[PDB]
RNA sequence: AUGGGUAUUAAUAGAGUUUUUAUCGGCAGUAUUUACGAGAUGUA
RNA sequence: ACAGGAUCAAAUCUUCCUUGAGCGACUCGGCAGGCAAAAAAAAAAAAAA
RNA sequence: ACACAGUCGGUACGAAGUCGACAAGGUAGUUGAUGG
């Protein structure tokens, strides 16, 4: 959420990204609801 | 030897009595001295060793 | 921007220390080492047979 | 430009050095950082954004623990302003105070010293320190209050005394001059100023009668003609009656002022009777106002028999409206002023002490003694013997209810002599408890405590004190010049007879004891050594002895390991060691 | 209920039986608070509605708290203002009784 | 004193006041400086 | 500042804890003193009226 | 100005708001990676 802001953060979320690739190495309402299902997925 | 110069007559007698060296034994942790002794050992140390103690004239009405 | 000291500890006040008090090695769910008895007859005699020969 | 600065050898000693594990004394680096290039707009922001964000984080405190850890942080950026500080003040006294001793709050209290000159509402950072009680700083700031009282408002000056007052801070030479500063306004302030006024002189203990008699003088010519940010004029009962208090604090015996009192308060009496649709009831008054004007009569001595006996009169009328405690303090009141031999005194404390046994769970120590004396002092019809019996096994019983009460206060000395005469034996439990909850008395005991608590402790080993009796055996021989001849012969006999101190206060009170009798004259009818060395406490190391023994003088994984260990919070900060960089790797 | 003593005077007959009976239905048993209220509740007579009665009897009966002198009050004001009550009102009224065995 | 109407010492809101040498001649005119607070969320 | 705090509570004279090192130490806050005059080897030497 | 005193570059608004904002929280608009 604190990323997912509207008006946009003025930087990038690095502990994120940091987090995200160590867990990876390791191992019309309705249709966008739905694109953002997918994007949840 | 500046403390045992220094102290009085029956802390001098006390530290003769005492066996060993008093103040390896103080700083082994092993005799408690008295007050006389700590303040001689302060005035040789430059520094206190407890909480120093001054004395106010206060009084509450 | 650099603080260099002798000593093992630094006297900056809001900024954590390298040196710190040690803590307790974390136990494990393992014996390394395994134990047997000897026989307490047996045992009582040779403690008795050592004990005059060292003192 | 050129940004001299060099690190120098030095003159230090390092040869055979040892380490100790103990922090040097400074850092190395002293020299004012002079950056010698412009900021960047980033860079500037991060340097003036403390002000917005300290007082952001002030507000958003909601503990004296964040509150002090904000400034602690902010503590390098300057330069703080009255504002700042006063912001601070106001949240930890909202949060609910702190520890005026901690370091971190020692920082706002130097600072606010520093800019007290700068100032222009000094006296509300000196009413903050006061709720604070900072009792240290807001003595220290007298220094430059003096100076400016002629130049503040009248109710500035009354908030002065006011906070003065409530740290019991004797200041004689600001209240003489708030006094002189407020002598040309005193006509037209509120009454509750007035009252604050009033207030901080008696919590002083500043016995300005002239202050007193003006200010009687004022409060009833307001009642005659009787007859938001200011305040009224005109007082009403709950002013005239914390007036009273304040008299009576300081023993200002005003009969005409009482008499005025009095007749509006017989009058409040009569219409609260009258009153009948039971929501109008207690309008102008309540228990507690009726309890604090009986208090202000008895401590005065004035026996105003008609008022008294007015106030029994409506306490019997809406006694099932009257708070238990208000019960008890009336009784005990009424029956120390009046005889308990009138007919309606007699039974109106007979209703009020069946009310108050029916009560006693709800009680609390204060109104248990204060119960166990009224219960004595009355004088009922039937069961004289078997009343008093059971009031003080009820209260042995609430007693021990009462083990942690480390709080209220009381009279514990008087609680133990009732608990202890005509031969009763104290409950054991009881006596240890209430001989333990003694200590904390002391500070507050008069000689007249003194005497009634060594009398108690005679009576009842006639169990024994030892650490009670030789805390007050201690605090006589300071407070000796307290005493007068019979006071002090009888309090020795006392403490001798309750099991005898030791002898390095049974000496020297004895010595004592006989300067006061050649200098008084004063030997009754039925009437040692030099201190020894071998007699001074072994907890103290006067004698030249040596023992075996040692004098100890000491008594979210990364957040919380070095809050318990290094004792700061590191709130935003994020930290990490070594040991786990193969998590990033 | 420990601390309603030193609010009895603040409050009305209404008040005190509404806080009587909020702590009923909480759960609580403290026989302290319903003696106490039983002298306001006969301090108040003239004042009470038939509501007020029925919820005194029945907050008292089902508390276990027995006062002959406070239900003869309470009779002989209800009787007095007869006038105003409802049949749910006069079993409400009549339960306390019946629970109390007065 | 079955006890605190109770014994003793309120200078208490006021502990406050301009010395010595010296017959006669001479200097003493000006500037700077303390609230770099948001009195105020004004007395509840 | 014995200023704040704890305790079956301290020898008169605090048993301890707090006060990051009670602002480097001690003071001042209508404090502080650049120029003139009058003096003047560095310095010192005039209270105001 | 360190400068035969010139040359090439040279600060990246607002959230300084707040009735804010997948899986857990022990509710901090805090947190997920890491045993020898």
């Amino acid at each position: 959420s604190g990323y997912r802001r509207g008006r946009g953060v003025c930087r990038d979320r690095r502990r994120e990204n940091l987090q995200g690739d160590q867990l990876e190495v390791r191992a019309a309402a309705l249709d966008a609801a739905i694109e953002e299902e997918n994007i949840l997925q | 030897k500046f403390v045992r110069l220094n102290v009085s007559e029956a802390q001098r007698q006390e530290i003769k009595n005492w066996p060993g060296s008093v103040v390896r034994c103080i700083e082994n942790g092993a005799c408690i001295p008295s007050r006389e002794l700590q303040s001689r050992l302060e005035q040789v140390v430059g520094v206190p060793l407890t909480r120093r103690k001054k004395r106010a004239g206060n009084r509450r009405l | 921007k650099l603080f260099v000291y002798a000593g093992a500890l630094h006297p900056h006040w809001q900024v954590p220390q390298v040196i710190v008090p040690a803590k307790t090695p974390a136990e494990v769910s393992f014996l390394p080492f395994s134990v047997e008895r000897a026989d307490p007859v047996q045992a009582a005699a040779r403690i008795a047979a050592l004990g005059d020969r060292m003192k | 430009f050129y940004y001299r600065f060099h690190k120098r050898i030095g003159k230090g000693n390092f040869n055979r050095y040892l380490e100790f594990y103990q922090k040097p004394r400074g850092i190395e680096n002293t020299l004012r950082l002079r950056y010698n290039y412009t900021p960047t707009f980033t860079a500037k922001k991060r340097s003036e954004m403390w002000k917005v964000n300290l007082v952001k984080k002030i507000a958003h405190a909601t503990d004296a623990k964040q509150v002090l850890d904000v400034w602690t942080y902010y503590r390098h950026r300057r330069t703080k302003r009255p504002y700042h500080y006063l912001l601070a003040l106001q949240r930890l006294v909202e949060v609910g105070g702190c520890d005026p001793t901690d370091f971190r709050f020692r920082l706002i209290a130097r600072g606010i010293y520093r800019t007290a000159k700068r100032f222009i509402n000094l006296p509300r950072v000196c009413v903050y320190l006061a709720k604070l009680n900072a009792t240290g700083d807001l003595q220290d700031l007298s220094r430059f209050l003096i100076p400016q009282v002629e130049a503040y408002f009248p109710f500035q000056l009354c908030l002065l005394a006011h906070a003065f007052g409530s740290v019991r801070l004797q200041d004689k030479v600001l209240f003489a001059a708030i006094d002189e500063a407020l002598r040309p306004h005193l006509s037209e302030l509120p009454a509750a100023m007035l009252v604050k006024l009033t207030q901080g002189y008696a919590g002083a203990l500043v016995h300005n009668y002239g202050l007193l008699a003006r200010v009687s003088l004022l409060l009833q010519q307001r009642v005659s003609r009787a007859a938001r940010h200011s305040g009224p004029l005109l007082p009403t009962l709950h002013h005239l009656l914390a007036f009273g208090r304040v008299c009576a604090d300081l023993k200002y015996q005003d009969f005409g002022y009482l008499e005025m009192l009095s007749i509006q308060m017989q009058a409040a009496f009569r219409a609260d009777l009258a009153v009948s649709s039971s929501r109008e009831t207690f309008q102008r008054f309540s228990p507690f106002s009726v309890q604090e004007l009986v208090e202000i009569f008895h401590r005065l001595k004035v026996n105003d028999v008609s008022l008294l006996l007015a106030a029994l009169r409506h306490v019997q009328a809406r006694m099932h409206d009257y708070p238990p405690s208000c019960v008890a303090s009336i009784g005990f009141c009424t029956a120390q002023m009046l005889p308990c031999d009138a007919s309606t005194v007699r039974q109106v404390h007979a209703q009020m002490l069946e009310v108050l046994q029916e009560a006693v769970p709800l009680l609390d120590l204060c109104s248990l003694g204060q119960l166990a004396a009224f219960a004595k002092k009355a004088k009922p019809r039937r069961n004289r013997s078997a009343l008093r019996s059971s009031v003080f096994e009820a209260v042995e019983a609430r007693v021990l209810e009462l083990q942690g009460d480390g709080r209220t206060v009381f009279d514990v000395g008087r609680l133990l002599e009732l608990l202890s005469l005509n031969g009763r034996r104290v409950s054991e439990e009881a006596f240890h408890i209430l001989c333990r909850q003694a200590h904390r008395h002391h500070d507050l005991f008069e000689p007249q405590d003194f005497c009634r608590l060594a009398r108690a402790l005679a009576r009842v080993k006639c169990l024994q004190a030892s650490s009670l009796v030789n805390a007050l055996a201690r605090r006589t021989l300071r407070q000796e010049d307290e005493f007068s001849p019979r006071d002090f012969l009888s309090l020795l006999r006392s403490l001798t007879l309750a099991g005898p101190p030791d002898r390095v206060y049974a000496v020297p009170l004895k010595e004592k004891l006989r300067r006061k009798q050649v200098l008084h004259n004063y030997f009754p009818a039925s009437q040692s050594e030099q201190l020894l060395e071998s007699d001074l406490p072994p907890s103290s190391r006067q004698t030249p002895t040596l023992r075996k023994g040692r004098l100890l003088l000491g008594p979210l994984e990364e957040k919380l390991r070095i809050a318990e260990e290094e004792g700061w919070d590191l709130l935003h900060r994020r930290v990490a060691s070594l040991r786990q960089l193969k998590g990033w790797l | 209920a420990r601390q309603l003593p030193n609010a009895l005077y603040q409050l009305t007959g209404k008040d005190v039986l509404r806080i009587l009976s909020s702590l009923d239905a909480a759960g609580l048993a403290d026989m302290l608070a319903c003696r106490q209220v039983a002298r306001k509740l006969l301090a108040e007579l003239d004042e009470l509605d038939s509501v007020d009665l029925a919820d005194a009897s029945a907050v008292f009966a089902s508390q276990g708290y027995r006062n002959p002198e406070l239900y003869s009050a309470l009779a002989r004001r209800a009787v007095d203002v007869k006038d105003s009550f409802d049949a749910p009102t006069v079993f409400r009224l009549l339960s306390g009784f019946s629970q109390n065995a007065v």
